[PDB]
């Protein structure tokens, strides 16, 4: 079948400063079919409250949704997202850089 | 400014895990407002915009009876779609729809769209003319046949030109301090060397609504359209909207590099350079 | 407000 591998954008709702509250998003989309397994790391660990946002697709078909849950930065902790899809040979994980 | 609205269905066979299931979402312009899944523990349109939820009871009954008529159709139309490419009814397929109303800046109809896919491809659409059809291959060709019989379009026409506009209208309206207000981007160059003779320069839009945005980088006033790094618009998840573009510049260079940024709500473009 | 389906595929 004809399939479509997910983009991933890992970033803050807000600009980032150590010890601040703030949102950690996990965007994935130009993805089909819809069926897709979203994790957000902290330390290499699932955080348990994860939200996302309803399925909806673009004008190329193409499905994409956002998971995001609250985090408070610091220097020291590392944040990631990991992505398992069927085009995908094992889940990909993407850090998240807080210059990106 | 021009508002549209849309509906996103999306239909779902899984063989061996239920009967397939069926999520909708409607949007004006990049806001959604409702959705409805038929996996929720009571499936209902729910709403997801605060403007809608004063609709009455009537409106929450209408539109769940539509999307519950809907998951029972789209299980037929699943299954149908399997005819008609000669699949088996082991794997799992996708139907998707979106259709909706475009207006323009005085609140006039620009145009309506009804688009179906199978499988992720282009499968059939209502013609700009809101009057005849394309279809994409000769399994669509049937289903095209079907609907003209039917006079299929004349009905999706009288939506699209009425009930449509209308309700599009009166969601403006309900929602005027958020939908008909655009906020305008936060903009800012930052500079990250590479090694000793280049350094990533990144133009950045933050906090913008609606989503639709340009951003380039002209080096010597040229695009740079070829040496551009641009991600895709992503949801900051306050409604509001990111973007950035970088380019790799040598060092002594940058200010030979202008960012410029177009939003509606920005009054004029603007241009950027890294300010050390 | 959505509209009603009007065929089957």
């Amino acid at each position: 079948m004809i399939q479509r591998t997910p983009k991933i954008q890992v970033y803050s709702r807000h600009p980032a400063e150590n010890g601040k509250s703030n949102f950690l998003n996990c965007y994935v989309s130009g993805f089909h079919p819809s069926d897709i397994e979203v994790d957000l790391l902290k330390n290499g660990e699932r955080i348990e409250k994860v939200e996302h946002s309803d399925l909806s697709f673009s004008k190329d078909w193409s499905f994409y949704l956002l998971y995001y849950t609250e985090f408070t930065p610091t220097e020291k902790d590392e944040y990631a997202c990991r992505v398992n899809h069927v085009t995908l040979s094992q889940p990909k994980i993407v850090k998240w850089d807080r210059d990106m | 400014g021009s508002h549209s609205m849309r509906y996103f269905y999306t239909a779902m066979s899984r063989p061996g895990r239920g009967e397939p299931r069926f999520i909708a979402v409607g949007y004006v312009d990049d806001t959604q407002f409702v959705r409805f899944d038929s996996d929720a523990a009571s499936p209902r349109t729910e709403p997801r915009a605060p403007w809608i939820e004063q609709e009455g009871p009537e409106y929450w009954d209408r539109n769940t009876q539509i999307f519950k008529t809907n998951t029972q159709t789209y299980r037929e139309n699943l299954r149908i779609a399997l005819r008609y490419y000669n699949q088996s009814e082991a794997g799992s397929h996708i139907i998707q729809r979106m259709y909706g109303c475009d207006l323009g800046p005085d609140g006039r109809l620009l145009r309506g769209h009804d688009q179906s896919a199978y499988d992720g491809k282009d499968y059939i659409a209502l013609n700009e003319d809101l009057s005849s059809w394309t279809a994409a291959d000769t399994a669509a060709q049937i289903t095209q046949r079907k609907w003209e019989a039917a006079r299929v379009a004349e009905q999706l026409r009288a939506y699209l030109e009425g009930l449509c506009v209308e309700w599009l209208r009166r969601y403006l309206e309900n929602g005027k301090e958020t939908l008909q207000r655009a906020d305008p981007p936060k903009t800012h160059v930052t500079h990250h060397p590479v090694s000793d003779h280049e350094a990533t320069l990144r133009c950045w839009a933050l906090g913008f609504y609606p989503a639709e945005i340009t951003l380039t980088w002209q080096r010597d006033g040229e695009d740079q359209t070829q040496d551009t790094e641009l991600v895709e618009t992503r949801p900051a998840g306050d409604r509001t909207f990111q973007k950035w573009a970088a380019v790799v510049v040598p060092s002594g260079e940058e200010q030979r590099y202008t960012c410029h940024v177009q939003h509606e709500g920005l009054p004029k473009p603007l241009t950027l350079r890294w300010e050390p | 407000q959505a509209t009603q389906e009007v065929k089957n595929w």
